[PDB]
């Protein structure tokens, strides 16, 4: 998932946030949620 | 047509809309649990002659 505000953490650059395990997958009844906590800053842990 | 998808937290009471949504207000019908015994109705007797 990539927002304008997002950060890759693979490349240092505004890129996908890879889900690392709160990956949003097909709940009861065919439908997602999920909260998901993607960093912003690059080496700044702001959590958006 | 315009679909409504939301969830919210029941501990937290945190609403929030999730799937959709080009609307301005939404009425709701909720309560407050009395699982937790925070209030209830008292029945204290009267009399008059």
């Amino acid at each position: 998932a990539k927002w304008s505000d997002s950060f890759d953490e693979r490349t240092s650059a505004a890129g996908f946030v890879e889900l690392g395990s709160n990956v949003v997958k097909l709940q009861d009844n065919d439908t997602l949620v999920g909260q998901i906590k993607y960093p912003t800053n690059g080496d700044g842990e702001v959590e958006t | 047509d315009t679909i409504l998808g939301k969830v919210d937290v029941s501990s937290g009471e945190l609403t929030l809309t999730s799937a959709s949504g080009k609307l301005t207000d939404v009425k709701v019908k909720g309560y407050v649990a009395s699982e937790q015994h925070t209030s209830a109705t008292n029945v204290e007797l009267g009399l008059t002659r």
